[PDB]
């Protein structure tokens, strides 16, 4: 939850 | 973005800013994304899967600052939201990861061309400049992997288009790059895209004139060794996007 791909996502 | 230089609107004239509204009223930060025409912006459907829902979304044309307004900035509510239905993502990679947003304001226009806000040219079919060819990346994603927050102000650098046969070799990311992705990256690996640059563009100069090449996507990591950024190649989604806005 510090990447790219994980923005403005739930799981995170 | 790690490393690279901080930059003004001026600088990249078709940079969307977007954000989410949340049930309380807090906005904050999501992607980037890249005027195409008027009234549309693309981005990457990562940035968006999880909460779809058009409404939710505001997007700024004009702005170099992050949390305050930039004179002369345009803020548009999303029309359409559009998310490419081959979408998927794995442990790393994400695929088809594309998505395009109609944009429109209150007073229901589209963007207005200006000083701070111009449209970028989508690239020819199937047309990409050879490997080594630099780039530019811009954003508002971190400047640090470890960093809690997201600079206030536009930062944008350079990095290299790598081939397909070196981003597939195992050590970096081995199958999970495709012929639909670009990989790019800094030759010493000390400066790239990070969280919160995703949906934004890579630009190339290609027969002379800046393209929108690349939609920053995925990567492992930020600015590490042998671990490049990966972009959506666009020149490989013009129907898509053609057929999509119409």
């Amino acid at each position: 939850c510090s990447a790219r791909g994980l923005e403005n996502h739930a799981a995170c | 973005i790690i490393g690279g230089e901080f930059t003004t609107i001026e600088n990249q004239p078709w940079f969307a800013a977007i954000y989410r509204r949340h049930r309380g009223g807090s906005v904050t930060y999501v992607c980037g994304g890249s005027l195409i025409s008027p009234c549309w912006v693309i981005s990457a459907t990562h940035c968006f899967i999880d909460y779809p829902k058009k409404e939710d979304y505001i997007v700024y044309l004009g702005r170099s600052r992050l949390n305050s307004n930039t004179q002369g900035e345009m803020k548009f509510e999303v029309e359409n939201l559009i998310l490419h239905k081959d979408y998927s993502a794995d442990t790393l990679a994400h695929h088809n990861d594309i998505a395009l947003l109609k944009i429109r304001s209150k007073e229901g226009r589209c963007a207005q061309p200006s000083r701070t806000i111009q449209t970028i040219a989508l690239p020819s079919m199937y047309n990409d400049p050879q490997f080594g060819t630099s780039c530019e990346i811009t954003g508002f994603g971190k400047e640090q992997s470890t960093d809690y927050l997201y600079p206030e102000q536009l930062k944008m650098t350079v990095v290299k288009l790598i081939s397909h046969r070196e981003c597939q070799q195992p050590h970096y990311y081995g199958s999970e790059v495709t012929t639909k992705m670009l990989c790019a990256a800094d030759p010493q690996w000390k400066t790239d895209s990070c969280q919160g640059d995703a949906g934004g563009p890579l630009v190339c100069s290609l027969q002379g004139r800046m393209t929108l090449t690349g939609i920053v996507s995925w990567g492992r990591g930020c600015a590490l060794k042998d671990k490049p950024g990966v972009y959506t190649r666009v020149s490989h989604f013009l129907p898509w996007i053609r057929s999509h806005t119409k």
